[PDB]
């Protein structure tokens, strides 16, 4: 996350960290949607151009984890994965269309003041909140800056980072990049003239883009960090998987397995 | 209110409880930046 701030304790209890099992390596973000299901981005698990193709046994998740390195027993939880499900029509070859995956936890995680699921949007909440200019919040353990060269440190935070960003109009998103955008994505970030900055970055994929509903005071996951050009570049915007557009697939996978 | 969409037999528990944080919404306390979000709905 670029130009974000440190998260307060318990501010994003649905935050999930996805790690390589061996050797231990933080890979991506993810979100908790029930006591046994986690949502993430497909490219965190499968992306052939980077020789990435993980199986359930190659990974683990940490939940309620506040410090990047400090273990807080009785607060953070570790869970193994029973199964991974990647959208069958995830287009990794071209533009990461349908960049979404579900992961089933081997054992359910207990809810606490630090671990809680986020809501998925129903049609009317999505219609209301997914409007250009409305802001959402993105969280992650990813890079703090774009690099220039690989040997310059990209910053690794010690506390989850959070940034609030406005949804951008579809024609503006489309014109900002040569990648072919689909209705399964939306983009967010500040325009060059808005006097504010901020963006997700590499390492933040799979993390949630959430919005608070003014109707029932609950947080809804509207997007999943998916892709962008560098990070926090003027005139560029971050792209997110449109969770409501892919809700019928989530249902089919879960209420079918 | 909240109406559930998924079947608990396969979804597991928590859907009716979702999106309310014990240390904020359940204690009627705002986190430090959520007003920026709420304000964007009106401005
Ligand atoms: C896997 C994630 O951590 C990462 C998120 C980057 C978000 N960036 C911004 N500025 N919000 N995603 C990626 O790195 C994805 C994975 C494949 C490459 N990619 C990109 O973002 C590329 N830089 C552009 C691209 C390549 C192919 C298909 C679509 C996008
Ligand atoms: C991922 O790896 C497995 C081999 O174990 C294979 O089924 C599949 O083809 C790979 N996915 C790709 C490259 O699309
Ligand atoms: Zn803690
Ligand atoms: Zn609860
Ligand atoms: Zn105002």
């Amino acid at each position: 996350i670029v130009e974000g701030s440190d998260a307060e304790i318990g501010m994003s209890p649905w935050q999930v960290m996805l790690f390589r099992k061996s050797p231990q390596e933080l890979l991506c973000g993810a979100s908790l949607i029930s006591d046994r299901w986690v949502l993430t981005a497909a490219h965190c698990l499968l992306y052939p151009p980077w020789d990435k193709n993980f199986t359930e046994n190659d990974l683990l998740v940490r939940i309620g984890k506040h410090s990047r390195t400090r273990y807080e027993r009785n607060i953070e939880k570790i869970s193994m994965l029973e199964k991974i499900y990647i959208h069958p029509r995830y287009n990794w070859r071209e533009n990461l269309d349908r960049d979404i995956a579900l992961m089933k936890l081997k054992k359910p995680v207990a809810f606490s003041d630090y671990i809680h699921p986020v809501c998925l949007p129903d049609r009317e909440t999505a219609a209301s909140l997914l409007q250009a200019g409305y802001k959402g919040r993105v969280t992650g353990w990813g890079n703090l800056k774009e690099t220039w060269t690989a040997n310059v440190g990209k910053g690794q935070p010690s506390v989850l980072q959070v940034v609030n960003l406005p949804i951008v109009e579809r024609p503006v998103c489309k014109d900002s990049t040569r990648i072919r955008i689909t209705d399964n994505m939306f983009c967010a970030g500040y325009k060059p003239d808005e006097g504010k900055r901020g963006d997700a970055a590499e390492g933040d994929s799979g993390g949630p883009f959430v919005m608070k509903s003014p109707f029932n005071n609950r947080w809804y996951q509207m997007g999943i960090v998916s892709w962008g050009e560098g990070a926090d570049r003027d005139g560029k915007y971050g792209f997110y998987t449109h969770v409501f557009r892919l809700k019928k697939w989530i249902q089919k996978v879960i209420d079918q397995f | 209110e909240y109406q559930t969409f998924f079947n608990p037999r396969t979804f597991g528990s928590g859907e009716a409880d979702c999106g309310l944080r014990p240390l904020f919404e359940k204690k009627s306390l705002e986190d430090k930046t959520e007003r920026e979000l709420l304000e964007s709905y009106i401005d």
